[PDB]
């Protein structure tokens, strides 16, 4: 039972991005993660120079 | 604006913080992108099929 961004239940079959990737109830969450991990890692050097 | 003046000015422990954090932030951001794209193609779903993954 290793860690998982989505849910390993249903014998780990929830990653199927079919029926459109945007209709993946988990992938949209990943897209929302991206802007946060973009700002943090474009500002950390600037905040540290400060 | 004169960023590269500041980077030389700073002390060695602070310079190593900037050093380490620049590299690690770059590594982790691009790791996020690799994760997302190889997930969009479906290569993350286990036993999806014979579809050749875009990154093995
Ligand atoms: C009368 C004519 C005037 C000029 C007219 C030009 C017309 C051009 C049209 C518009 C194009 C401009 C595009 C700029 C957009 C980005 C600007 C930016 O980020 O820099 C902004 C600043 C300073 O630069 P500036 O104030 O713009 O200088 C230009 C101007 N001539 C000036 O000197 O005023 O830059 C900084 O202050 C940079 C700090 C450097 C610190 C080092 C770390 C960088 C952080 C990002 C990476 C971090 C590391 C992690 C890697 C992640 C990988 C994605
Ligand atoms: C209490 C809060 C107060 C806040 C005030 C300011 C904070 C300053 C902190 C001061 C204490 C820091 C203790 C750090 C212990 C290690 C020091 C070290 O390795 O440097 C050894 C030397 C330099 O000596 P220095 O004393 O750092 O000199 C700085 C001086 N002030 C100057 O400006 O000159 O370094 C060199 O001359 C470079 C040799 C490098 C050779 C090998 C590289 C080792 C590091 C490589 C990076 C490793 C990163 C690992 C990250 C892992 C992340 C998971
Ligand atoms: C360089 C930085 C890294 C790359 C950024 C992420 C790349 C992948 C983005 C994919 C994405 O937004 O989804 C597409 C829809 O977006 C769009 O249609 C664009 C608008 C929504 C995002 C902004 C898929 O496209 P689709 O819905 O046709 O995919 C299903 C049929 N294959
Ligand atoms: C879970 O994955 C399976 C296959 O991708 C699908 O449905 C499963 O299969 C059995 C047999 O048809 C169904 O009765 C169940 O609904 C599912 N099994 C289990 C253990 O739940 C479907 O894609 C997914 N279903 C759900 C509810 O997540």
């Amino acid at each position: 039972m290793p860690l998982a961004f989505c849910g390993t239940e249903n014998h780990s079959a929830a990653y199927r991005v079919d029926q459109g990737v945007l209709n993946n109830g988990c992938f949209v969450d990943a897209l929302n993660v991206v802007p946060h991990v973009f700002l943090l890692f474009i500002t950390f050097p600037i905040l540290f120079i400060g | 604006q004169d960023v590269f003046t500041t980077l030389v000015d700073l002390k060695w422990p602070h310079t190593l913080l900037i050093f380490t954090m620049s590299f690690l932030c770059s590594w982790l951001l691009f790791a996020m992108v690799w994760w997302l794209i190889a997930f969009a193609h479906g290569d993350l779903a286990p036993g999806e099929g014979t579809n050749v993954p875009c990154v093995t």
